[PDB]
C-alpha cells in the first residue's frame, strides 16, 4: 500500500464533512475548526482563508471537535488528541473499547463522553499546565439516572459542575467529587441539542419536534417554549452583540431567528443548506458580533451579517433581515472528472455529480472559485429554448482544455451524460462559452478534443461520426466519418497535422488533418475504452477492453509496447510529462505505475476507494486522483522529483497477496580508460592544463593596478598566527642526522619522500597519484623547488617518474604539463649537464616513450582536413 | 570566564638542546644583549610557561627546570628551553617570542662547509653572495619566504615555518654553490607568491 | 526624539532613544525628574493647557498629572508599590493594539 | 526537439542582496536580480535555478551540508529549495521584510531578522517527503525596538547576536534554560549597529556601527559584566559603513563603505592589513570564505563582483555585469563564446559555460546597437549610435579599423559580408545603407532606394547578395557584387522590423508591425509562407498605463528573428514578455516561453491587483525616494522625458521587460536572448525526456544489453538509437573495441548519422577519452563524408561541435605536446658549457 515513487500530501476541496465545526477566539480574533474526513482544518473567521491543517491523518474519523485558545482537541475512536498549530501536543488514551462521542473541556477539566453512557474526567498535573493530561476520574449514567448523552456542557459560574444532557433529561455531575448533584424533571420528547446561554443559569436545550426550551438549571424550571411544528432542531445558539436574539437550525436547512424579548420571528433563511446531507449541522454566533457562521454536510461554510437598522428610532422593531457576507466550499458529490488548467501547477478544473464545475486551486484555497452556468445572448437573436427554472448542467463525462488562446475566445470543451452536443467554458472570464457542438448524426457526445493552437474543437459522437468545429466562431468545418461504432477518443499531434481516433469496434484510424485523407487503418484484439495522446514523444496510450493498455507510435502506426497486469476495467490512465512512465488506475482498487522503456510495471499501490481519475502536474511534481468516495481531490507528491527511481519490476504475487545497477537506475558512469593503449586524459576541469602552463602571465592580471595600503607596524608572522582550516602546501608539517640540500631525514616534504621512496622500489605510481592532486600552484612549487646540483638524483627521478606515467596514458595532458614545468624551471640545468650519463638516459627513456604518442597528431590532423573539407566542398 | 564560553619535540632542528631540567649555554658575545634583554626574558618562562628559570654566572649558562606543583603543560619546558636557544643564537628577543607564542615556528641550521667546501676568499664570496651589499640579498629572501635568518659567518640559523624555511634553505644553498643571481631573485619572486596563494 | 513645552514656558519634557524621559526647568535651567527606565523609548511627549503630560510608546498612549512639578513626589511612575500616596501613576492610559503612535496633538480648548 | 528549458543567466554575476559562499569555498552563490546563480570556480561551470520569485532577492543562505538553500525577497517571500536535485521544496510567506536569514551552523536551526522580531525556526529534513507545512516555529522574540538589521549565529548554536537600528545590539539564547546565560543589550554606538560578532573562544564580542566605530566587550571586573575595554574607530572622512563581516579563526574583520573601499583589518589589535577600490559605488555586501582566505564584495549600482584573495593580494574573480543595457548579442562560430553589445558603449565577451566575462573593449562612446561576426570568427564588427562602425581582432584585440559616414550618421543596424571584405550599416535618420571595403576602410557607395529608415540588413553565406528593410514597407535585395548592380524591391503590408536569412540563402523572413512572420523566396521574390502572431504575443499592463493590455498595442510585433540553423526554425521576440518559437514549414507556434516573473519589471503582468489602484491612482506610482534614510538613495537625478540610453537614476520609470536580441547556438540546441535581467540561455541539455525514434515490442533496454553480451554490436548500437536513451547510447558507445569501430561505422543507418554525430559533439567536449572519440570521427568521417556533404544543412551544428572539439582541446594537447619535443631535441643536441 507504500508506493515508492508517491506520497499523500493533502485533499483539496473540503471543507466540512458535516461534523459541528469548533470556534476558538484568540484576543479579538475568531477562528473556525471544520472536520474533513480523518483530518480538521482551521479557517479565519473574518477572511475565511485557511490558516492550519492537522498534521497527520487520524487512524479513525473525527467525531468531535473543540477548540480553546491555541489549543484544538480532536476525538477519534476511543482516543482523544490535543494539538496546536495543527501539531499533536499530546494524545489522551481512554482505558475502555468503547468510541468516544462528546467533549467538553472546561478550566483545567477534560470531560470525554464514550457511547455506553461512561464519562471520563481528566485534570492538569500542574495548575499551570496548558492543557488536561492527568486521568481524575470515572462518572458513569446509569439508564436509571437517564438516557442516553446527548450532550456535555458547562455553564459559567458553576464549580467543578457537568452539565450531562441526555434524551431523557438533564443531569448536573460534580467532576472534582463524582456525585450527582441534581437530576431534571424527565421531558416528553427526545432531546437533540443543547447550548448555554449568555445569561446565568439558563441552557436552551431542542427536542426533536420542534421544541426549544430555555431550561433554568438553579430553578430546576422551564422558562419558555417556542414551538417549530414539523421541525427537527440540529442547532441553537445566542445572539451577544446586546440583542436579544436566537437562532435555531434544522435538520431541514433552514435557520430561523427569534427575538426573545419581542416574543417575534426576525426572519428565515430558508435551504442554505441541503437537508439530504443533514441540513444545518452547526450555527453558531460569533461572539459579540451581528456575525454567524453556518455550516452543513454539503461541503460548505457560510457566514451571515445582521446589517444595523434603517430606522432612526425603534431600531429594534425594524430589523433588517441577515445578509449573506462570505463562503467557502466545493463539491457535494465525488468529482467526476478532474484536469490541470495550466503549464504550472496553479489550478486544476473539477466536474462532480452534483451538476457543477469547479476550479480548483493548489496554491492556496482561497483562489478556488465555481465556474459560472450564466449563458451569453444568442447572436441570431432568437429566444434561447429551456425551461424558466434555472437547473444547473447534467454531469460531465468528459473535459479537454488549450491555453494557446486563453482570453480570446472560449478554450474549453466539456462532454455532457446523456446529451447531444458539447458546451464551451472560458477559463478567463471563468463563464460558461457561447458556442453548443453538435455531433449532427443524433448521438450522444462520448469524445471532445482541442488542438494545440487552440482554433479547433473536435467531438466524437456515440455513432461514429467526428466532427470539427471552430472556437472562435463556432461553425462546424468538417466531418470525418470512418467509425461506425462510438468514438472514445481523439487526439490530434502538436504540428496539427497527424489526427488519430479509437472507438468501440476496435479500429484506430490515422488520418492527415491538413490534407483530410486517411492514412491507414489499425484493428486491435478488443474495443477501445480511453486515449491519451504524448505530444512530445508521439506516443498514445489505449485502454482496451481485455484489460491491456496498448501504446502506439502515430508516425509509424505500430503497437511499441503492451502492458498486462491489471485485474479489472482500467478507469484512467495518463503520461508522465516527460512521456516515460504511465499510471494507471483500475476498478481493482489497485494504481500501477509502468514504465514504458522497459515495458514493465515498477510501482503498485493498493487504495481503499477505487481511483476514478489519474492526472500528472505538467511540471511533473504532483499527481492528482479522485476516488469514488470523497467530495475532494487527492494530492501525491512525485519522489522521482528529488531522488532516482528503480526501474526493477515489481512483484507480481507479492502484489496479488497484499490485495546492473546502473540500468536499473537509468544512469550510466564512463570508464576511467576504455583501453591501456589508448590515450585518455585527467579526470578534471581541462583548464587545469591552460593554468599550470601559463600560471604566472594569469596572477599578474590577477594583481591589482595600486598597491593595497597597509600598517607599517604588522606582524611578521600574521598568516602564521591562526587561531584553529587551511590544506595549502604553505601549511605542510615535517614527519618523522647529516645535512641533505634536499631535505635532512626527518625534515623532508612529503613529496621528496615518495620521490626517494618510488626510486628505490623503481615504482614512482604512489609519487604520480600526489602529483594529479596537487593544486596548480602547489605543482609549480615542488617542480621548481627540485634539486638542481650534482649528482642531480631528484631531477633524474622525477624524468623517470613522469615516463612512468606516459607509459599508462592515463592523465597524460598532465605529464606532458609537468615535463613543460620542468624545462622551464630546470632547463639551464638539464643543458649544461645534458652529456652527463644520469640525464641523458632517463631523457632518452622518455623520449621514446614520447615518441609513440604522436599517433594523436596524425588523427587531429586528419579530422580537421576532411572535417573543413566535408563542411565548406 | 564569559557567560558564553564554549562548554617533548624541539622545534630547533639540527641541535640538541636537550622534575625535569634543561641547560643552554649562553656565548660570550650575547652576554650583554642577554643582561640588556633579561628584564623581558623571565617573565613568559615564569609566568606562561610556569618554569623556574635561572642563569648561572659560574658557567655562564642558562639553567630551566620544571615545577610539578606549579608546571601544567607537560611541554613548557621544552619550549622555554627552544625560546632560549633562539636568543642565543643571535635572534631578536620580538623574533624569539614567536616560538612561544606559536607551535609552528621551526629553525632550520646548518654551516656553509655542509653545502660545500670552501675555503679562503671563496668562503668569503660565498657569506657576500648569501648577504649581498648591505644585506640586499638576505632581506629579499627573508621578505619572499617569510622567515627570520641569522647569517653569523659561515653559520646560517633560519627561523620560520616548515615550508617557509624549506624554501629558505634552497634559496641560501644555490646562492653558495653560485647560482646566477638572477635566477634566485626571479625564483623569490615566484615562491613569495606561490607561498600565499589558496591554490 | 520628540520635546514639549507648556503653555507657560516654565516646564519642558524630553525623550531620548536611551529609554529616559527627564522634565526640566527652562526657567532656570535645572533638571527636576528622571524617568531613566522606560519598557520601549518613547516616540512623542506633549503637554496641554492644564498641564497633563502625554507620553507616547509604540502603540501605547500614557497620561500623567501633576507631573511638572518642582516637587519629588511628583515624579511619573508606571506603578505604586504598596499603594504608597507620593507616587505619581499614570492619570489615564490608552493601548492602539496594532498601530504606532506617530504624532500626539491635545485639542486646544476642549478635553 | 523544442524540449528547451531555462539553463543559466548570463550578463549578470550580481544585482542585490548577500552572495554566500559554499561551505567547502568551491562555489560562490550570488543573487541575480529575480534568481539565484552559482558559479563553481575551480570546475570553471555556472548554472542558475529555474525557481523564480515574484521579486527580487533580498537575503539568502546554504546550510553548511550544501542540501538545502533558502531564498528571501523583499516581501519576506521565501523559497526552500533542494540545492541537490535543484527543485523547489516549499514556499513560505513571513508577511514582512525579513533583511537576514541564517543556518545554525549545526543546521537543525535558522534564523529570520523580520523587522523588530527575530524568528527561529526548525529546519525541514531533506530526505523527509514534502509535506503542507515542514516548517515548525522554534521562537519568536520581540526586545528590539527597530528593525534588525543583521544577526550572527555562535559556533555552538548556543547564542544568537542581533544588530538593531535602535543603536543596540542583543544576544540571545537558543535554549531557553540558558537564557540568564545570555539576556544582555550592548548599548552605546552613535549610529545603526551594521554587525556584531564572537570570537573563537566567543570570550569576546565586537560590535561595529554604521558611523564607524568598533567596540570590543569583555566580561571583566569593574561583580562580572560586560563592558567596552577598548573602542576603534575608522576615521573614513564622510564614507559610511556599508557591511561588516568577521572570521573567527583568522580574526579578520573585512568593512565594506559607501565610498566603494574596503579595508581589512585584525581583531583586537585593530591592524590595517589592506586597504583597497573597487569603485566609487558602495559596497552593498561582504563575505567570507570558510577557510578565511576569500573575501567576495558586491556593488549593486554597476552590478559588480569580486572575490579578493587578500593572502596572495590575487583576484579570483573580478566582473561587473549589465542591467537594461543589453542591445544585442552574436554566438561566436563554435559557440564557445557569446559577444554582447550595450547602452554603456562597451563590449563584452562571455563564456557560456563559466559564466564570466572574458574580456571587456571600451572604444565606443554611445551606445553599441549590433555586433557580428565574420564567417572566419577571428574579427568581430560593432557600429554604435555614436556615428562610427569599428572591427575588432580577437586574435590581438585591437581595434584594428574603424568606419565612419562622411555626414555623421548613427549606424542601428550591421552587416558583413561571408567573405569578409565588405560591411554595410543602415541607419535611422538618413535611408541610405552605407558600404565599406575592410581591407581599405573606404565608403564603397552609398546604395539609395528606400524611402524610409533602414531597420535591418544581412548578407546571404552563399549566393552573397544582400537584403534590406525599412518601415518603407518594403524589402530590397541588392547584388552589391558583380558588373551588374541589380535592386528586386518586394512589397510588405506593413513596416518591417526585423529580418533573418535562410542558412541556405534562398529564403528570408520578416518580422512586421502587424505581427506577421513573411517568408519571401529570394530567387523568384514570391512568398512563400506566413506565420501570424499577434494572439501569441503575451505584452503585460504597465502600472502607468491608462489601458488595457489586450487594448494596448504597444507591442505585438517581434523585433528581432533568428532562424535555426537547419532551417526549420525561427525565434522571435520584441519589446514584450514572450519568446516565441515557430515551425517555418507547418506554420505552427511550438513552444512560448515567458521572459520574466519579477514584478519589479514592468511589462509583466497582463493584469494589475485592483487594491493597488485608488483615488489617487496607483499605490505604485507613488515615490517614497524620501523615506529612505541616506541621501544619495533620495536624491532625484531623472530627466524629464529620458526614455532610454541612460542610467537607471534617469529614467525615473521602471524596468520594462524586453527582449533586444536572439540567436540559436551554431553548435548546440540551444538560443540565447538578451533581455532586461540578462542573456538568458536556454537549451535542450537536460534531456530527461523519452522520445523515442521507431521502437518496435522486441526493442528493450534489457535486448540491448544482452546484444552487447552477444558481440552484436552494430544491432546493439541501432537499438540503443532506436531508444535514443544516453546513457544507452553511452553504454553502447564505450563497449565497442577499437578494432571493430570503423566495420560499424561503415554500416551505421543513414537515419541515425545524425544522431551519432550529435552525441559525439556534445560528449567528446567534456569527456576524457581524447583517442577513442577522434578514432570514432575518423571513421565516421570517412565512411560517410559524402553524405555529409551533400546534407549540409542537416550535420551543421552536428559538424561545428566536433570542429569544436578537435580545435579547442585535441589541439590544445598536442600543442603542449609537440614543444616538449622541440624543446627536448635543443636541449639534448645543442652545447651547454661554460
Amino acid at each position: 500500500k507504500n508506493s515508492k515513487i508517491f506520497s499523500p500530501f493533502r485533499i483539496i476541496g473540503n471543507v466540512s464533512n458535516g461534523v459541528p465545526f469548533a470556534t476558538g477566539t484568540l484576543g479579538s480574533t475568531f477562528y473556525i475548526v471544520t472536520c474533513v474526513g480523518k483530518t480538521f482544518q482551521i479557517y479565519d473567521a473574518n477572511t475565511l482563508h485557511l490558516l492550519f491543517v492537522s498534521e497527520k491523518e487520524t487512524p479513525s474519523s473525527i467525531v468531535a471537535l473543540s477548540a480553546h485558545f491555541h489549543y484544538v482537541y480532536a476525538a477519534y475512536e476511543n482516543k482523544v488528541g490535543i494539538y496546536k498549530r495543527g501539531i499533536e501536543e499530546h494524545l489522551l488514551e481512554l482505558e475502555t473499547d468503547a468510541n468516544v462521542e462528546h467533549l467538553c473541556i472546561f478550566g483545567d477539566y477534560l470531560c470525554a463522553s464514550t457511547d455506553d453512557n461512561s464519562i471520563f474526567i481528566y485534570k492538569k498535573s500542574d495548575p499551570q499546565d496548558k492543557y488536561p493530561s492527568e486521568f481524575y476520574t470515572k462518572l458513569t449514567v446509569t439508564e436509571i439516572q437517564g438516557g442516553e448523552i446527548v450532550s456535555l456542557q458547562h455553564l459559567a459560574t458553576y464549580l467543578n459542575k457537568l452539565t450531562v444532557v441526555t434524551k431523557s433529561n438533564v443531569l448536573l455531575f460534580n467532576v472534582r467529587t463524582g456525585k450527582l448533584v441534581f437530576t431534571s424533571n424527565e421531558f416528553p420528547d427526545q432531546i437533540t441539542t443543547a447550548e448555554p446561554a449568555p445569561v446565568l443559569d439558563i441552557i436552551a436545550l431542542g427536542t426533536v419536534t420542534g421544541e426549544v426550551i430555555m431550561f433554568n438549571m438553579r430553578k430546576g424550571k422551564r422558562i419558555r417554549t417556542i414551538k417549530i411544528p414539523q421541525s427537527r432542531i440540529s442547532s441553537l445558539s445566542f445572539r451577544t452583540d446586546g440583542s436579544s436574539h436566537l437562532s435555531v437550525g434544522t435538520s431541514s436547512g433552514d435557520l430561523i431567528f427569534y427575538d426573545l424579548d419581542r416574543r417575534s420571528r426576525i426572519h428565515v433563511l430558508k435551504n442554505i443548506h441541503r437537508e439530504s446531507y443533514g441540513g444545518v449541522t452547526q450555527a453558531t454566533f460569533l461572539n459579540g458580533q451581528p456575525i454567524i457562521v453556518t455550516s452543513g454536510g454539503d461541503n460548505s461554510l457560510k457566514e451571515y451579517v445582521f446589517d444595523p437598522s434603517l430606522s432612526q428610532g425603534s431600531g429594534d422593531v425594524v430589523v433588517q433581515p441577515p445578509r449573506y457576507l462570505r463562503s467557502r466550499g466545493g463539491h457535494s458529490q465525488p468529482p467526476s472528472y478532474i484536469a490541470f488548467a495550466d503549464s504550472q501547477s496553479h489550478f486544476m478544473l473539477s466536474a462532480s455529480k452534483d451538476r457543477s464545475l469547479w476550479s480548483f486551486s493548489l496554491r492556496k484555497d482561497a483562489q478556488s472559485q465555481e465556474m459560472s452556468q450564466r449563458l451569453h445572448k444568442k447572436q441570431d437573436g432568437g429566444r434561447v429554448g429551456g425551461s424558466t427554472i434555472k437547473s444547473k448542467f447534467p454531469e460531465i463525462v468528459a473535459l479537454a482544455i488549450e491555453n494557446a488562446r486563453i482570453g480570446e475566445w472560449e478554450n474549453i470543451i466539456t462532454a455532457h451524460k446523456d446529451e447531444k452536443f458539447a458546451r464551451t467554458w472560458d477559463m478567463r472570464n471563468k463563464r460558461v462559452g457561447r458556442w453548443t457542438f453538435d455531433t449532427t448524426d443524433d448521438g450522444f457526445v462520448k469524445s471532445v478534443a482541442m488542438s494545440q493552437c487552440g482554433n479547433f474543437g473536435f467531438i466524437g459522437s456515440s455513432n461514429g461520426s467526428i466532427t470539427i468545429y471552430n472556437m472562435q466562431s463556432g461553425i462546424l468545418r468538417k466531418k470525418y466519418k470512418l467509425h461506425k461504432r462510438a468514438v472514445t477518443g481523439i487526439s490530434l499531434d502538436g504540428m496539427n497535422r497527424k489526427m488519430v481516433s479509437c472507438g468501440l469496434d476496435g479500429i484506430v484510424g490515422f488520418y492527415d488533418f491538413n490534407k483530410s485523407t486517411l492514412l491507414g487503418k489499425l484493428k486491435l484484439d478488443a474495443p477501445i475504452t480511453a486515449m491519451v495522446y504524448h505530444r512530445s514523444s508521439d506516443l498514445f496510450a489505449l485502454a482496451l477492453d481485455d484489460l491491456s493498455i496498448v501504446v502506439i507510435d502515430a508516425v509509424t502506426q505500430r503497437v511499441v509496447r503492451q502492458l498486462w497486469g491489471h485485474s479489472n476495467r482500467i478507469t484512467a490512465f495518463d503520461f508522465s510529462p516527460e512521456g516515460r512512465w504511465i499510471v494507471s488506475a483500475s476498478l481493482d482498487s489497485t494504481i500501477r505505475t509502468w514504465d514504458l522503456p522497459t515495458g514493465g510495471c515498477i510501482d503498485g499501490i493498493i487504495v481503499d476507494n477505487v481511483a476514478t481519475n489519474v492526472k500528472f502536474s505538467p511540471n511533473g511534481d504532483l499527481l492528482a486522483t479522485t476516488h469514488v468516495t470523497g467530495n475532494g481531490i487527492c494530492i501525491w507528491t512525485n519522489r522521482a522529483q528529488f531522488k532516482t527511481v528503480s526501474t526493477r519490476t515489481i512483484d507480481e504475487s507479492e502484489f496479488a497477496r497484499m490485495a546492473l545497477n546502473d540500468i536499473d537506475f537509468n544512469t550510466y558512469t564512463s570508464l576511467e580508460q576504455i583501453d591501456k593503449e589508448l590515450l585518455t586524459l585527467s579526470i578534471g576541469p581541462r583548464s587545469k592544463m591552460n593554468t599550470l602552463l601559463h600560471l604566472d602571465v594569469i596572477r599578474k592580471r590577477s594583481k591589482p593596478k595600486e598597491a593595497p595600503k597597509k600598517s607599517e607596524k604588522l606582524p611578521f608572522f600574521l598568516q602564521l598566527s591562526g587561531e584553529k582550516v587551511r590544506e595549502g602546501i604553505a601549511h605542510e608539517t615535517p614527519e618523522e642526522n647529516k645535512f641533505k640540500v634536499t631535505g635532512r631525514l626527518g625534515f623532508e616534504s612529503h613529496f621528496t619522500k615518495q620521490l626517494r621512496e618510488g626510486s628505490q622500489s623503481k615504482d614512482y605510481s604512489s609519487l604520480l597519484a600526489t602529483l594529479i592532486n596537487f593544486s596548480p600552484a602547489a605543482v609549480d612549487l615542488e617542480i621548481r623547488s627540485l634539486n638542481s646540483f650534482e649528482p642531480f638524483d631528484e631531477i633524474v627521478w622525477f624524468i623517470d617518474a613522469l615516463t612512468q606515467g606516459l607509459k599508462s596514458n592515463k592523465n597524460f595532458e598532465l605529464y606532458e604539463t609537468f615535463m613543460s614545468l620542468l624545462f622551464k624551471a630546470h632547463g639551464d640545468v638539464i643543458h649544461a649537464n645534458n652529456k652527463n650519463q644520469d640525464i641523458a638516459s632517463a631523457l632518452q627513456n622518455w623520449e621514446d616513450v614520447h615518441k609513440k604518442e604522436d599517433r594523436l597528431d596524425d588523427l587531429v590532423k586528419f579530422c580537421m582536413g576532411v572535417a573543413a573539407f566535408v563542411t565548406t566542398a | 570566564v564569559a557567560p558564553t564560553a564554549l562548554k617533548g619535540s624541539s622545534r630547533i632542528i639540527g641541535i640538541n638542546n636537550t622534575f625535569e631540567s634543561r641547560k643552554i649555554m649562553v656565548p660570550p658575545h650575547r652576554m650583554t644583549p642577554l643582561r640588556n634583554s633579561w628584564t623581558k626574558i623571565y617573565p613568559p618562562l615564569v609566568e606562561h610557561l610556569k618554569l623556574q628559570v635561572r642563569m648561572n654566572l659560574k658557567t655562564k649558562s642558562v639553567e630551566l627546570r620544571t615545577n610539578p606543583k606549579f608546571t601544567t603543560d607537560p611541554g613548557a619546558l621544552q619550549k622555554g628551553a627552544d625560546f632560549i636557544k633562539a636568543f642565543t643564537l643571535g635572534f631578536d628577543l620580538d623574533d624569539s617570542i614567536a616560538l612561544l607564542r606559536l607551535d609552528d615556528l621551526y629553525i632550520e641550521t646548518f654551516e656553509v662547509k655542509d653545502v660545500k667546501t670552501l675555503t679562503g676568499d671563496h668562503l668569503s664570496r660565498a657569506i657576500g653572495r648569501i648577504a649581498g651589499k648591505d644585506g640586499k640579498t638576505k632581506f629579499a629572501i627573508e621578505n619572499a619566504t617569510r622567515t627570520r635568518i641569522v647569517l653569523a659567518d659561515s653559520k646560517i640559523h633560519i627561523l620560520g615555518g616548515f615550508t617557509h624555511i624549506r624554501m629558505a634553505r634552497e634559496s641560501v644553498v644555490s646562492l653558495i654553490l653560485g647560482s646566477p643571481p638572477g635566477k634566485v631573485y626571479g625564483n623569490l619572486r615566484t615562491v613569495a607568491s606561490r607561498l600565499k596563494e589558496r591554490y | 526624539n520628540s520635546i514639549a513645552i507648556d503653555r507657560s514656558g516654565y516646564y519642558m519634557a524630553t525623550t531620548g532613544a536611551d529609554r529616559s524621559m527627564k522634565i526640566w526647568d527652562i526657567r532656570n535651567f535645572k533638571q527636576l525628574h528622571s524617568v531613566e527606565s522606560l519598557p520601549t523609548p518613547g516616540t512623542n511627549v506633549s503637554i496641554s493647557d492644564t498641564g497633563l503630560l502625554a507620553l507616547s510608546r509604540g502603540p501605547h498612549v500614557t497620561l500623567w498629572k501633576d507631573a511638572l512639578k518642582l516637587s519629588g513626589d511628583s515624579k511619573p511612575c508606571f506603578g505604586s508599590m504598596g499603594g504608597n500616596p507620593h507616587r505619581n501613576t499614570p492619570y489615564m492610559s490608552h493601548l492602539f493594539a496594532g498601530n504606532k503612535v506617530e504624532n500626539l496633538g491635545f485639542v486646544p480648548f476642549e478635553d | 526537439k523544442s524540449d528547451f528549458k531555462f539553463s543559466n543567466l548570463l550578463g549578470t554575476v550580481y544585482r542585490q542582496g548577500n552572495i554566500t559562499f559554499s561551505d567547502d569555498g568551491k562555489q560562490l552563490l550570488s543573487p541575480v536580480g529575480n534568481r539565484v546563480s552559482v558559479f563553481d570556480l575551480i570546475n570553471n561551470k555556472s548554472f542558475t535555478f529555474e525557481y523564480e520569485h515574484r521579486k527580487n532577492i533580498a537575503a539568502i543562505d546554504l546550510n553548511k551540508q550544501g542540501t538545502l538553500l533558502i531564498s528571501i525577497d523583499e516581501d519576506g517571500r521565501a523559497i526552500l529549495v533542494n540545492f541537490k536535485a535543484r527543485n523547489v521544496l516549499h514556499h513560505f510567506n513571513f508577511k514582512e521584510k525579513c533583511s537576514a536569514v541564517k543556518f545554525s551552523p549545526d543546521g537543525r536551526l535558522f534564523a529570520l531578522a523580520s523587522g523588530r522580531f527575530l524568528q527561529i525556526w526548525k529546519t525541514p529534513d531533506v530526505n523527509k517527503d514534502r509535506q503542507f507545512a515542514p516548517f515548525v516555529r522554534h521562537r519568536v522574540h520581540a526586545g528590539h525596538f527597530q528593525d534588525i538589521t543583521s544577526l550572527t549565529w555562535s559556533q555552538d548554536s548556543r547564542f544568537i547576536l542581533t544588530t538593531s537600528k535602535d543603536l543596540s545590539a542583543k544576544i540571545w539564547s537558543v535554549d531557553s534554560e540558558e537564557k540568564n546565560l545570555a539576556a544582555t543589550t550592548f548599548n552605546g554606538h552613535r549610529d545603526y549597529v551594521m554587525g556584531a560578532f564572537f570570537s573563537h573562544d566567543q570570550e569576546k564580542i565586537y560590535t561595529v556601527s554604521k558611523d564607524g566605530a568598533v567596540f570590543v566587550w569583555e566580561f571583566t571586573k569593574r561583580k562580572y559584566s560586560w563592558r567596552i575595554t577598548k573602542k576603534h574607530f575608522f576615521y573614513a572622512n564622510q564614507a559610511k559603513v556599508k557591511c561588516v563581516t568577521f572570521h573567527p579563526a583568522t580574526r579578520l574583520l573585512a568593512v565594506g563603505f559607501t565610498s566603494g573601499e574596503f579595508r581589512l583589518y585584525d581583531l583586537p589589535d585593530f591592524t590595517l592589513i589592506q586597504q583597497l577600490s573597487m569603485g566609487q559605488n558602495p559596497v552593498n555586501t561582504v563575505s567570507v570564505n570558510q577557510t578565511g582566505e576569500w573575501l567576495a564584495f558586491g556593488s549593486s549600482k554597476l552590478g559588480q563582483l569580486l572575490v579578493y584573495e587578500w593572502q596572495s593580494e590575487s583576484y579570483i574573480l573580478k566582473q561587473q555585469g549589465h542591467f537594461d543595457s543589453t542591445n544585442s548579442l552574436a554566438y561566436s562560430p563554435d559557440g564557445s563564446r557569446v559577444v554582447t553589445a550595450s547602452e554603456d558603449g562597451k563590449i563584452k565577451v562571455w563564456d557560456i559555460t563559466s559564466g564570466f566575462c572574458l574580456a571587456t573593449f571600451e572604444e565606443h562612446t554611445s551606445s553599441v546597437t549590433a555586433v557580428q561576426f565574420a564567417k572566419r570568427g577571428q574579427v568581430m564588427f560593432s557600429s554604435s549610435l555614436d556615428g562610427t562602425v569599428r572591427a575588432w581582432d580577437l586574435i590581438r584585440y585591437r581595434n584594428f579599423r574603424t568606419f565612419t559616414g562622411t555626414e555623421r550618421i548613427q549606424f542601428n543596424c550591421l552587416a558583413v559580408d561571408p567573405s569578409g571584405e565588405v560591411v554595410c550599416a543602415g541607419s535611422l535618420d538618413n535611408f541610405d545603407i552605407h558600404v565599406w571595403s575592410v581591407q581599405t576602410g573606404q565608403l564603397l557607395d552609398a546604395l539609395s532606394g528606400h524611402e524610409g529608415p533602414v531597420s535591418c540588413l544581412s548578407f546571404s553565406q552563399e549566393n552573397s547578395v544582400l537584403a534590406s528593410a525599412s518601415w518603407d514597407k518594403t524589402i530590397r535585395i541588392w547584388s552589391i557584387f558583380g558588373r551588374s548592380q541589380q535592386v528586386e524591391p518586394i512589397e510588405v503590408y506593413s513596416d518591417v522590423l526585423a529580418l533573418s536569412m535562410r542558412p541556405d540563402g534562398k529564403e528570408v523572413a520578416v518580422s512586421t508591425l502587424k505581427g506577421q512572420i513573411s517568408i519571401f523566396n529570394i530567387e523568384d521574390a514570391k512568398q512563400v509562407g506566413n506565420i501570424d502572431c499577434r494572439k501569441d504575443i503575451i505584452s503585460g499592463r504597465f502600472n502607468q498605463d491608462r489601458f488595457t493590455a489586450k487594448n494596448s498595442e504597444r507591442s505585438k510585433f517581434f523585433t528581432t528573428i533568428h532562424y535555426s540553423f537547419d532551417g526549420m526554425a525561427i525565434v522571435a521576440g520584441g519589446n514584450n514578455n514572450s519568446i516565441c518559437l515557430y515551425d517555418v514549414p507547418n506554420e505552427v507556434l511550438l513552444k512560448r516561453f515567458i521572459v520574466s516573473r519579477n514584478m519589479a519589471l514592468n511589462g509583466t503582468l497582463e493584469f494589475l491587483n485592483s487594491k493597488k489602484m485608488t483615488e489617487a491612482g496607483s499605490l505604485d506610482l507613488i515615490d517614497d525616494a524620501g523615506e529612505n534614510s541616506d541621501l544619495e538613495d533620495r536624491i532625484d537625478n531623472s530627466l524629464p522625458g529620458s526614455q532610454r540610453g541612460g542610467d537607471l537614476s534617469t529614467r525615473k520609470m521602471r524596468p520594462e521587460v524586453r527582449v533586444t536580441s536572439v540567436q540559436f547556438s551554431p553548435t548546440a540546441n540551444a538560443f540565447a536572448a538578451a533581455s532586461t535581467e540578462g542573456l538568458l540561455i536556454y537549451s535542450t541539455n537536460d534531456t530527461i525526456l523519452f522520445d523515442p525514434f521507431d521502437l518496435d515490442v522486441d526493442v528493450t533496454p534489457h535486448s540491448t544489453v544482452e546484444a552487447l553480451r552477444e558481440k552484436q554490436f552494430l544491432n546493439a548500437l541501432v537499438m540503443a538509437f532506436r531508444l535514443n536513451e544516453e546513457y544507452l547510447i553511452n553504454k553502447v558507445y564505450e563497449a565497442i573495441p577499437i578494432k571493430e569501430i570503423p566495420l560499424v561505422a561503415s554500416n551505421i543507418p543513414a537515419i541515425y548519422l545524425p544522431r551519432i554525430l550529435k552525441f559525439i559533439g556534445d560528449f567528446a567536449i567534456e569527456s576524457q577519452h581524447i583517442e577513442f572519440n577522434l578514432i570514432w570521427i575518423k571513421a565516421l568521417l570517412s565512411a560517410s563524408g559524402g553524405y555529409i556533404n551533400e546534407h549540409k544543412y542537416l550535420f551543421s551544428t552536428a559538424m561545428r561541435s566536433i570542429q569544436r572539439f578537435i580545435v579547442r582541446v585535441a589541439k590544445e594537447v598536442v600543442n603542449t605536446t609537440t614543444d616538449n619535443k622541440y624543446t627536448y631535441r635543443f636541449l639534448v643536441s645543442t652545447d651547454g658549457s661554460m
